């Protein structure tokens, strides 16, 4: 599949 | 009002080469400290930070922090008309919404001089943590390239498994499969054609190399490139700039 | 019957890789004077005027003026199967339709010989009047291509600044604008990378880069060209050929 | 059980470069003799006929002779991931559907180690008779590949004329036609040379022979052999190990 | 707003 | 025109 890296960083 | 006179004009124009590719417009954050830049690609998945020290450069003049908003593709253009040897000095006042770009020659027979107007950009800036990471592989930037490039002719995905030993790129196709896997280097050589492995726990991911191969842009930046990873959290592909800083790729992985 | 041979092939063939992609089909005038020939483009913008005398070939005999139509794409087919070091003999009789091309080699173990179709052409020769230009730049026929090939990347449209000092192209894209500005230089050395300027009064004219730059699909022929202006009159881009003539292109400005 | 160190892997990607332009899938005979492989173009007009000698690797260990049938333009792409330099090893079991390839570096810190998946393939191999030409003509691969490039520009086909003395190769186009002639030449990779039993002038497409001259970094030379109604061979010669012989049907109207 | 060579030259 | 070497070998 293939996430964000918005879900692993934010701020 | 802000300027930087930087003498190795390649340097810059390597580095747009690097970015077009990948992100449009980008937010350039100005700083006495130097220029640092942070952007997500059209699709959030990959991010891409820049860090230029004010050392860097022979002049280095910024009085308040500026935010340049730039179509990178239009700054491109630009720079393809700055010789290599050419000496590319930036401006760019406060109420400014135009930079300035001066390309002086080698001998300076001839002083080409653009200008380019802004954007106003959101930019959520997103925490990046410093972290230790399970491998860190340093390698030859032109055989990481070439190996992304190659397999991307086999599949869609690449699969980066590492130990102490090594590090082996791995895709399927259609067609068949294909492992590249390369040793740490003996002789532990001259080591812009060799490879080093920190490893604190064994490490297998999986990345499209569509995006791998749009990071390797960079790589007339530095003979070498790191490779950092772990479990369930992005790679890191860092590419080192001569001295005045680095260019970091961030990739997330695969389900 | 009308015969000429030259000793230096590739003169030839770096013309028709001029014309070619500018021009498709053109009426060359032979003469006992030499080569003459004159075509406006498709467009009837640009006009192309080519002037090798006959003085400039080894062999040169025409008893009667021929005026050849030439598909100039189906010239160059021809010219680019001929080596660089070729001997290019050529060879037509008057109411001959078809135009022999025979190449020896400097080998002499090879030897081409082919023969072109020709065709009819009506052909409004233009008066072109020889002028005083308020402006004339000689300046390496290499920078000015490589400049009007960059500035194409910014806008449609260069406007060229002369004075004694110097000479300035610049264009206005969307994205910004450029001024890349080249000064006379001083204690010449040579000619080969120098900027001189004749100059009777100050000028600034507007012309598409599109035509200027099939115009420096010429620099093969020489290390330099001559650009000459005046106000509201035509661009003059003047390529010279080694001694045999010279080749001119014209360009109309904008309003 | 199978498996051929070849220490110029270039030879190999060279082949296939030459290959994957005129026939997409092809079946390898492999045998303790060496490699020999044999095919005819979509439309059954030219015919490829390759021989590499077992002498020719460093390694060469074939216990069954193998019928490896391939995607020719599979097997590129995964070559085109060798390095010039690189020591291609291949490898295949009997039941094996898949042809295992292994890439060595001149590093030998880095190893590529891909794998081919396979193709069932009837291909009914033609005789291919011993035969004395009437013309055989050895010239520059470079100026051969040249020639046959130019004259594409001038017409459809090429007329190659053969005398003592010369060689001549001929196109006529809608725009003109073209004539180029060649001389026997002083002292023999630059020479052209003509055994000649009797004059020939034979007429080829073009289309194909440019197909050939993809060969041509095999080999600075190329041998054109002919006699009038059977095929030309064109023969790349592969440094000590073997050859790549291509044929062409001639043509003739009414 | 560009204009022909005709208009510049002619005979 | 042109043949086929099918013709011109077999078997």
């Amino acid at each position: 599949s293939m996430r964000k890296i918005c879900t692993y960083f934010h701020r | 009002m802000f300027e930087a006179r930087l003498v190795q004009g390649s340097i810059l124009k390597k580095v747009l080469e690097a970015l077009k590719d990948l992100i449009n417009e980008a937010c350039w954050d100005i700083s006495s400290s130097g220029v640092n830049l942070q952007s997500m690609d059209s699709s959030h998945v990959s991010l891409v930070q820049l860090t230029l020290r004010s050392e860097g450069f022979d002049t280095y003049r910024c009085d308040r922090n500026l935010a340049m908003g730039v179509n990178l593709t239009s700054m491109s253009k630009i720079l393809k008309c700055a010789g290599n040897e050419d000496i590319i000095t930036l401006r760019a006042e406060d109420n400014a919404d135009t930079l300035a770009l001066v390309f002086e020659a080698p001998n300076q027979e001839k002083v080409s001089d653009y200008e380019m107007k802004l954007m106003d950009l959101d930019v959520e800036q997103l925490g990046i943590p410093e972290q230790e990471y399970s491998c860190v592989v340093k390698m030859p930037s032109g055989e990481f390239a070439r190996i992304c490039r190659d397999l991307s002719h086999i599949g869609d995905a690449v699969v980066i498994s590492c130990a102490k030993d090594g590090v082996k790129f791995s895709a399927s196709g259609e067609l068949g499969n294909g492992n590249i896997k390369l040793s740490q280097t003996s002789n532990v050589d001259k080591e812009e054609e060799a490879v080093t492995i920190e490893m604190n726990e064994p490490v297998q991911l999986t990345f499209a190399l569509r995006y791998l191969n749009f990071f390797t842009k960079a790589t007339p930046l530095s003979s070498t490139v790191t490779l950092s990873m772990s479990a369930d959290v992005p790679l890191v592909v860092e590419y080192k700039i001569a001295d005045m800083g680095h260019l970091k790729y961030y990739l997330a992985p695969k389900i």
